[PDB]
């Protein structure tokens, strides 16, 4: 039922910025919190932030804090309003920021437990 | 040897249950009129010998509060008046920084082929541009229900009474965190006075921890797990609009009235809050005292604001006199902790398009209110969130950390009497 | 002693059944939202009780607190003593260990009460 | 149905005092008295005397009363019906008349004619 | 930290298969097995240690507490190789890639 | 055998009185459109399950499912044999043959109680 | 067939200025008129 659909693949020069945009559907997605991992070429994935889609809260890992910004955009339809779709804005893009970037969803309805059950597809962002 | 089963009917046992919960209330939209009248004598019974095990995180008196809150607002904005004829574009001017607007605009009278253009005053967080045209701030996604200016936004002690063959088990253990085994139990059929306070960072009005400070989450190295500490002593908060507005009736139809905001008289001011720096030093280092037993006797605790979100969390959200207020807390959470008069001023803002909730598709419009209003409370808890060199930030917006703060002391159980055991015991022929 | 509304509960399973009266009172009674919320309390109130007191009326413990019956104890539902189960386990940990052959006993309770009438409606046809 | 695990072996000289622990699991510690019994050279086995962890109460022999610490901390609860205790023995004017072991003894019932009776035993702890 | 033996592991199709994970202090029980092939996404396996996801072939298993924790594949087949992660909240583990 | 509810249906009077405690489980619990609906049904049930145990309790049969009365049973209201009613009709055939006659018998097993125990109030009384 | 059972020797204290059947007749009413005018059509377009 969960489908998160991410954006596509950015090109970008260093200290540039990127915006990622992650289309969300078939869930309730105000009670379902919204993680980003990264993954480097040949390192693991790593943990960049997450947002809590009812109000917006957010938390990030080391050092995101200071470049990194997510923010949503919940629907407003009185009849469709599962959906959403998150933002990821990293500004100072370095060129060790070139990574694949997933969308994650948490399964637990509410609460969280970090069992990630829906993924996006995943965008390849290059800093060069 | 000779051995026969006897049964015994009202023997002390019972089984984790969860049923539906009754109010009760002593002598406003939480409507404890309707609730059945609070005993004055609320019978408390120890329960010797008992150990039992809770779970504040998955109690289920949180989630029927938190829906029997939410089931209160709907019900108390139905018999209220409609401000759909209000989605009109508005004229608005700044007042003689720019915060607050004054617009004009064609508006129904109570003849159907009549207009009229009577103004009024808006904050600037209710009103979008498109004299500067403007227009309310939920006319292009719902519609927006006037709240009843007879019902009050003030917290009543509500007592919430499990049916008869159910009953509640209260914790007596003054230092018992979430979850575990409780040592001293004893049984209740109705809770205490719980104050229904919509919140926000700061918990206002709860009630107090014995002894010393305590601090609680599922899994406080889960740092999505918003931290809820509860103080010892209250720190004292000032809030007040110091603005002494006016409330205007305007007449939009046969029977409906528009509340409007007529004009300021006197001086315009800035709407905050005040708590004593000192009393707020010393709370923040028995908490962070506390946070010491769990993060690391040495590593540093820092304390910093709201890093996103909606006003509803980034600043502290509650309601004072009635008016919903948003305050700025940055210089509360603004102090980083080694291993080893006074007044803080909060800049709050001022809303009256409100949704209550997350509510997709309904929205209020709460009516001025004539006066200056001031408001004294105690913030007695607090929500915090670590970051993951351990930082912690405010915030909050999940309704039920609110109830979960006054509902951890409390359980759910339902009574099963028949027991089966055997005695050397044998009917007749 | 009056120790109160489920006092005993940590006490010995003898020690409890002398207070059954205690729990048996506030078991009725008590020791628009919530118009429909209460009136669906004040309805379940009722119905868990007449099961309890279904349960009594078919094994002849109608009216009885504490009521012997014909169904010997099988050794198999628990293999312990009795001065080890009154005077030392307590009502809820009984509850635990008997969990899983509850249901057996409530039927051998039944129709060792509808034999036992119909071996009285014999005794009467003389 | 439980452990009750006591100290080592603390071997000292006549006049001095010795302390001997017992650590209970697996029962409701302050649901059971715990009787001290010893087994020394010399005689047979000699009871001592046994306190009750829940009413706080000590009962000992006249051959032990103006001898004997006995004192308990207080259960730190585990589950409903499980906890783990603690059970403190000392005794004042040793000699090498009290060298033996020593054991702690849970008491058997919580009602009855046998409340108190050492049921479930420790391990042992060989004095001077 | 996440720590999964072995690193690399020589597989055969039909075999009893399985990967340690490691951790640094004490988790509980709320140990997550992914699978994560290359150009594709995560796929979440089992989920609160040994919870296993609706529709995963009922081959999969997982064990563990405390400090350790297992991913067991009995009749190992050819849609089975791929990297596992073990994840502890936001913590993924390198992986172990099957061939 | 073990026949289910109203298994014994078409059985004789004989064999069906011997599987009462079948459908005396069933008459309790079971073998916002329909919410009010529901609870109306809930409301309903206990009151003609309390009504069957009023009668029972101002006959002297509280706790019985078969009980022994006072009246002896006039020829008018049946006049068969003993041999030809429980060894041949249905208790659904017997509710028909007396079913005029059902109100009369109510009303005599009444003051056959309330004399009995006032009979037994005096039997005491000394 | 309304049953009307006569007590003999009864003698009872009435008050018809205390009686609450009639404060709960009057709010009875007043609740029928209400509830018989939910679904009939407003005239408020009138009002011109
Ligand atoms: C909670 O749980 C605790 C622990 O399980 C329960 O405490 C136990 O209770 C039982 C029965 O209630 C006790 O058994 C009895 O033991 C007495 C021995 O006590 C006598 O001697 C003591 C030492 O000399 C002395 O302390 C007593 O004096 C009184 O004063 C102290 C002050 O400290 C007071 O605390 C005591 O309570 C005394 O009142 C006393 O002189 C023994 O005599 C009893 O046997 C008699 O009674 C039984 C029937 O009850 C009968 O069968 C016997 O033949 C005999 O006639 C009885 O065995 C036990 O010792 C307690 N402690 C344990 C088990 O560690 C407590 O009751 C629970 N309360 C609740 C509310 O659930
Ligand atoms: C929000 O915005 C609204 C506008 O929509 C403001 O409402 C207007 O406020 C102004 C003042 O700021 C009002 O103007 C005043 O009108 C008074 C009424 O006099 C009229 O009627 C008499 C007949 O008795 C006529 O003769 C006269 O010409 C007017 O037509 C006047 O008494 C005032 O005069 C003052 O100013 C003049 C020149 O400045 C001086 O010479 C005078 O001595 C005197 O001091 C003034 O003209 C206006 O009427 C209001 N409009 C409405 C529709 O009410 C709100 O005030 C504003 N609120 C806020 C908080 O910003
Ligand atoms: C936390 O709890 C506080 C107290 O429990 C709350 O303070 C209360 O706030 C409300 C509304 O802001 C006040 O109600 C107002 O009362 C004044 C008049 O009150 C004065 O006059 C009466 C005479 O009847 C007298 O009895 C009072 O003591 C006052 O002297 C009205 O003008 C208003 O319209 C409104 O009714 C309460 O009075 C006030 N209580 C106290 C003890 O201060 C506080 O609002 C709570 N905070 C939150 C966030 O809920
Ligand atoms: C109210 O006052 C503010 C403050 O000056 C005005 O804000 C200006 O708006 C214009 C757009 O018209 C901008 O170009 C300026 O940069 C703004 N200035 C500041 C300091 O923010 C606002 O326009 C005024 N509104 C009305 C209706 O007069
Ligand atoms: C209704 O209008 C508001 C105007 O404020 C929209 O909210 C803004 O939308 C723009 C672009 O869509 C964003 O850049 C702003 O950040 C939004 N502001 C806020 C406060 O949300 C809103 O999206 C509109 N809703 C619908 C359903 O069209
Ligand atoms: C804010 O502060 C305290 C609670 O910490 C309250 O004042 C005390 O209230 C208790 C019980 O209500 C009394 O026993 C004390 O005597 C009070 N102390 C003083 C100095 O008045 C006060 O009511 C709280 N306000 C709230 C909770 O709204
Ligand atoms: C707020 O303003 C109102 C007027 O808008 C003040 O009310 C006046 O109070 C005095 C008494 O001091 C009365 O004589 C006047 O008739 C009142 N005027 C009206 C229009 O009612 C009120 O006192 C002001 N309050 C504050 C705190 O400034
Ligand atoms: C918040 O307001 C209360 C009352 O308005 C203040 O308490 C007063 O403090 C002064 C100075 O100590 C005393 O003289 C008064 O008697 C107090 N009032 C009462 C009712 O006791 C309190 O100091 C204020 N706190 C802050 C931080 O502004
Ligand atoms: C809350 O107050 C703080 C200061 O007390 C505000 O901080 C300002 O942040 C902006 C960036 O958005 C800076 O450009 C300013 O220099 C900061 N001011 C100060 C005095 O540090 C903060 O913006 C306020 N919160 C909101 C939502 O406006
Ligand atoms: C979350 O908290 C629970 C409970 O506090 C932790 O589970 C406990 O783990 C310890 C360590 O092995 C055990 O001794 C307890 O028996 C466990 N209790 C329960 C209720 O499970 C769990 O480890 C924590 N998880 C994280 C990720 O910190
Ligand atoms: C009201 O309508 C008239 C009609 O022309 C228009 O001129 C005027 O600007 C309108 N006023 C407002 C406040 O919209
Ligand atoms: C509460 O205390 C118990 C035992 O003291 C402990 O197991 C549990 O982890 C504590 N709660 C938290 C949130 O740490
Ligand atoms: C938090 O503080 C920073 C710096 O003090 C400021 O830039 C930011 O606007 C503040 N945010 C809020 C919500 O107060
Ligand atoms: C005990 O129960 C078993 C089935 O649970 C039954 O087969 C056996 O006959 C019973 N024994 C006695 C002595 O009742
Ligand atoms: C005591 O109980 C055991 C069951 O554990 C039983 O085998 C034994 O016969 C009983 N003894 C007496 C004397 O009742
Ligand atoms: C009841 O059945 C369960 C089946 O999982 C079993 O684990 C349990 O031990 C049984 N109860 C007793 C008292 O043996
Ligand atoms: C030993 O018993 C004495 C009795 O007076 C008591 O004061 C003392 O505290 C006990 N020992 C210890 C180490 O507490
Ligand atoms: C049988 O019933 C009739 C009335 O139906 C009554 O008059 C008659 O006395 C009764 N006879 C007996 C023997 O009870
Ligand atoms: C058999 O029943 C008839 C009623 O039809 C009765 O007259 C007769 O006395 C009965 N005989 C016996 C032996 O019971
Ligand atoms: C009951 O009364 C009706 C009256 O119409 C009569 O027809 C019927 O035969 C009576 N029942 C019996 C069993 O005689």
């Amino acid at each position: 039922r969960a489908h998160l659909v991410q954006s596509g693949t950015a090109m970008k020069k260093p200290g540039a910025s990127v915006r990622v945009s992650c289309q969300t559907s078939g869930y309730t997605f105000t009670a379902h919190i919204l993680f980003w991992f990264r993954q480097a070429p040949g390192r693991g994935l790593e943990w960049v932030g997450w947002i809590k889609p009812q109000y917006g809260a957010v938390n990030f890992g080391g050092g995101f804090r200071d470049r990194v910004t997510l923010t949503r955009q919940l629907s407003q339809d009185p009849d469709d309003p599962d959906w959403g779709i998150a933002y990821m804005d990293i500004r100072g893009l370095k060129p060790d920021d070139t990574a694949v970037y997933y969308c994650a969803r948490d399964r637990s309805y509410g609460d969280s437990s970090w069992a990630l059950d829906a993924w996006g597809q995943g965008t390849t962002v290059v800093v060069s | 040897e000779n051995l026969w089963v006897t049964v015994y009917y009202g023997v002390p046992v019972w089984k984790d249950a969860e049923t539906t919960l009754f109010c009760a209330s002593d002598a406003n939209v939480w409507a404890t009129h309707a609730c059945v009248p609070t005993d004055p004598n609320p019978q408390e019974i120890h329960l010797e010998n008992v150990t039992e095990e809770f779970n504040m995180w998955k109690n289920n008196m949180v989630e029927q509060m938190h829906t029997d809150i939410i089931s209160l607002w709907d019900q108390s904005l139905k018999p209220c008046v409609k401000l759909t004829p209000l989605c009109v574009t508005l004229q608005c001017t700044n007042v003689t920084r720019g915060e607050l607007k004054n617009c004009s605009f064609n508006m129904t009278t109570e003849l159907r082929d009549k207009k009229q253009k009577v103004y009024s005053l808006f904050y600037r967080l209710d009103v979008v541009q498109i004299n500067k045209e403007y227009r309310l701030i939920n006319c292009n996604t719902s519609a927006i229900t006037q709240a009843c200016p007879k019902v009050s936004f003030e917290p009543i002690p509500i007592h919430y009474c499990a049916p008869a063959g159910f009953a509640i088990l209260k914790c007596k253990d003054k230092k018992f965190n979430g979850t575990g085994p409780c040592p001293s139990v004893s049984t209740v059929q109705c809770t205490h006075g719980i104050k229904p306070v919509v919140s926000t960072q700061l918990l206002l009005n709860g009630s107090l921890a014995e002894e010393e400070v305590m601090i609680r989450s599922e899994n406080i190295t889960n740092n999505a797990k918003n931290i809820l500490v509860q103080f010892n002593t209250p720190v004292q908060i000032n809030c007040t609009r110091p603005n002494n507005n006016t409330r205007k009736s305007i007449r939009i139809g046969p029977g409906q009235a528009f509340y409007a905001t007529g004009d300021i008289i006197g001086d315009i001011r800035q709407a905050h809050c005040n708590v004593s720096k000192a009393t707020w030093n010393e709370t923040l280092g028995k908490v962070v005292k506390q946070l010491r037993k769990h993060f690391g006797n040495n590593t540093i605790i820092r304390f910093a604001n709201s890093s996103g979100g909606d006003l509803e969390v980034t600043t502290h959200s509650f309601n004072c006199g009635g008016e919903f207020f948003y305050c700025n807390t940055s210089g509360l959470f603004n102090s980083t902790w080694i291993s080893n008069n006074d007044s803080i001023t909060l800049p709050c803002r001022i809303k009256q398009i409100i949704n209550m909730w997350q509510r997709i598709g309904q929205a209020m419009y709460a009516p001025p209110i004539q006066g200056v209003i001031r408001c004294v409370s105690n913030i007695t808890g607090l929500i915090l969130t670590r970051d993951g060199t351990e930082t912690f930030r405010p915030g909050g917006g999940d309704m039920r950390d609110n109830w979960r703060s006054e509902l951890y002391k409390y359980k759910v159980v339902k009574i099963e009497p028949l027991g089966v055991a055997p005695t050397r015991c044998k009917r007749r022929v | 002693v009056f120790l109160g509304f489920l006092g005993a509960a940590g006490s010995t399973m003898g020690a409890a059944s002398m207070t059954l009266t205690v729990q048996a009172r506030n078991l009725l009674s008590g020791i628009t939202v919530w118009g429909i919320k209460q009136l669906q309390a004040r309805v379940l109130a009722v119905e868990r009780y007449l099961r309890d007191q279904q349960l009594l009326g078919i094994w002849g413990c109608s009216g009885k607190l504490i009521c012997c019956t014909n169904v010997p104890w099988n050794s198999s539902w628990s293999n312990r003593n009795l001065s080890e189960i009154w005077d030392n386990m307590t009502w809820l940990q009984w509850d635990k260990e008997i969990s899983n052959y509850t249901q057996i006993i409530y039927g051998l309770l039944e129709e060792s009460q509808n034999q036992q009438e119909k071996n009285e409606q014999d005794l009467l046809a003389l | 149905q439980g452990q009750l695990v006591q100290s080592g072996a603390t071997t000292t000289k006549p006049g001095s005092s010795v302390k001997i622990s017992c650590k209970t699991s697996g029962y409701r510690f302050n649901f059971y008295h715990i009787n001290w019994i010893r087994q020394t050279a010399g005689r047979g086995p000699e009871w001592m005397g046994w306190i009750s962890p829940y009413s706080g109460d000590k009962n000992l022999a006249p051959a032990f009363q103006d001898r004997v610490n006995m004192t308990t901390d207080t259960e730190v609860p585990v589950t409903s019906f499980t906890s783990t205790g603690a059970a403190y023995m000392e005794i004042r004017n040793l000699t090498s008349d009290d060298t033996g072991t020593y054991f702690c003894a849970k008491g058997l019932l919580r009602d009855g004619s046998s409340t108190w009776l050492p049921y479930l035993w420790g391990q042992g702890t060989l004095l001077t | 930290h996440v720590t999964q033996s072995p690193s690399s592991l020589s597989v055969s199709i039909g075999d009893r298969v399985t990967i340690n994970c490691q951790t640094s202090q004490g988790v509980g029980s709320d140990l997550h097995w992914y699978q994560h092939k290359p150009g594709r996404a995560p796929k979440l396996l089992i989920h609160h240690t040994s919870s296993v996801e609706d529709g995963v072939p009922s081959r999969f298993s997982g064990s563990g507490f405390h400090t350790s924790f297992n991913l067991t594949i009995s009749d190992l087949q050819a849609d089975d190789i791929a990297t596992y992660y073990c994840q502890v909240l936001q913590f993924f583990g390198r992986g172990s890639r099957l061939h």
